[PDB]
């Protein structure tokens, strides 16, 4: 059995969310052993709602859950930017004895856009000496936290030896990210200049350097 | 309050095992059930096994039958879980997580016996990275600003961190004196199975050939230590 969860739902600062588990309502007779988790990121999840309609001590009442059908639903009240987190659902059955939800990534809408500072690093001296090469292009300070990156060289796109990481949040509740290229220190000097390029939200911001 | 205290981080080469122990520093231990959900980076809760130790009864997910095992000590008030066979797709913070009802008087136990309301109480989570890379020490290499002392304005200057494993590296600038405008992004994980990240500084402009620029990397696992100038 599976619970099946939107991935992403985004509301406003006071409007009204509900997310929707629906998975597990079966076996007639049987109960519902319902339960729904908020996880903010690299924290332990926590429980908000259990025994469909159910909250524990704590839990602001703004969340209340429900269930029909084969289908449960999570809605909270007066959308708060701390409720930015990943929720998931939970039921116990016979057949499988729990499942998670797929998740669902809540995003609390309002926050201004930011475009992302880059700056872009040629090889060293001291790695051309060992006979590498690496491009370092570095992503900074942009709203919200998707970006993508292509790397050229003389208006050229080059695919191969891209190490680009996912999106972090920093502590200024923005993101950041970074991306590598590797090449040979032939490829470094033979070619005019190589072009980092990255866009976010459309608008592309770009940075280049030459040996 | 009831909390759940969870061993440390552990890395461990495909085809071997890990044991996660899960300390109840608190009341509840004996009449509870405890259970176990692991969560890959970036992706669901995944729910392995449970275990009501007054019963002595566990329940496994389809997946993880026959290469997981959950045990628990009613002495310490410590649950176990140990996880053969690993393979590169284990990689994942794994959670022990009690329930939030004392069990049910079960008069008639069946082996398989566990029972779900909700696991309102947690551990920290333990991260697991099962890998095949071996310990490498990494390579330091500077990045030397573009900008010049008198274009004005700021520049930006760092040190490149280049095929290490395993994680973490720690990065500082001019032995932790230098705390502002350093950005230390997170590593990227190449097709080698080795890390490699980037730190930088962005510094005034009208600093350089004045201030001298250090960055000190510091990789624990391969006792690597490298102190690197960076200059224009
Ligand atoms: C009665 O039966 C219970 C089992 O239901 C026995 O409990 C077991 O107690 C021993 C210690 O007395 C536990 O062993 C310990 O293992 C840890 C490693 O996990 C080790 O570090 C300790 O030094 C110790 O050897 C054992 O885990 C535990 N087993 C269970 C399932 O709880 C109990 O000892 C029995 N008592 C009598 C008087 O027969």
């Amino acid at each position: 059995s599976v619970l099946t969860q939107p991935a992403s739902v985004s509301g406003s600062p006071g409007q009204s969310i509900t997310i929707s588990c629906t998975g597990a309502s079966s076996d007639v007779g049987d109960y519902n052993y319902v339960s729904w988790y908020q996880q903010h990121p690299g924290k332990a999840p926590k429980l908000m709602i259990y025994d469909v309609s159910n909250r524990p001590s704590g839990v602001s009442n703004r969340f209340s859950g429900s269930k029909s059908g084969d289908t449960a639903s999570l809605t909270i009240s007066g959308l708060q930017a701390e409720d930015e987190a990943d929720y998931y659902c939970s039921s116990y059955t016979r057949s499988s004895s729990v499942v998670f939800g797929g998740g669902t990534k809540l995003t609390v809408l309002g926050q201004p856009k930011a475009a992302p500072s880059v700056t872009l690093f040629p090889p060293s001296s001291e790695e051309l000496q060992a006979n590498k090469a690496t491009l370092v292009c570095l992503i900074s300070d942009f709203y919200p936290g998707a970006v993508t990156v292509a790397w050229k060289a003389d208006s050229s796109p080059v695919k191969a030896g891209v190490e680009t990481t996912t999106p972090s949040k920093q502590s200024n509740n923005k993101y950041a990210a970074s991306s590598y290229l590797s090449l040979t220190p032939e490829q470094w000097k033979s070619h005019r200049s190589y072009s980092c390029q990255v866009t976010h939200e459309g608008s592309t911001v770009e940075k280049t350097v030459a040996p | 309050e009831v909390q759940l205290v969870q061993s440390g981080a552990e890395v461990k080469k495909p085809g071997s095992s890990v044991k996660v122990s899960c300390k109840a520093s608190g009341g509840p231990f004996s009449s509870y059930g405890f259970s176990w959900v692991r969560q890959a980076p970036g992706q669901g809760l995944e729910w392995m096994g449970g275990i009501i130790p007054v019963y002595g009864t566990t329940n496994y997910a389809q997946k993880f039958q026959g290469r997981v095992t959950i045990t628990a000590d009613e002495s310490t008030s410590t649950a176990y879980m140990e996880l053969s066979s690993l393979k590169s797709e284990d990689t994942a913070v794994y959670y022990c997580a009690r329930d939030l009802q004392r069990t049910p008087m079960v008069d008639r136990i069946i082996g398989s016996y566990y029972y779900y309301n909700g696991l309102d109480v947690w551990g920290q989570g333990t991260t697991v990275t099962v890998s095949s890379a071996s310990t490498k020490g990494p390579s330091v290499f500077p990045l030397a600003p573009s900008s010049k002392s008198t274009s004005g304005g700021t520049a930006a200057l760092g040190c490149l961190v280049k095929d290490y494993f395993p994680e973490p590296v720690t990065v500082s600038w001019n032995s932790g004196a230098l705390t502002s405008g350093v950005h230390t992004f997170p590593a990227v994980l190449q097709s080698s199975g080795l890390y490699s990240l980037s730190s930088v500084v962005t510094v005034p402009s009208s600093s350089l050939g004045t201030q001298t620029y250090i960055c000190n990397v510091n990789h624990k696992p391969s006792n690597t230590k490298v102190d690197k100038k960076v200059e224009p």
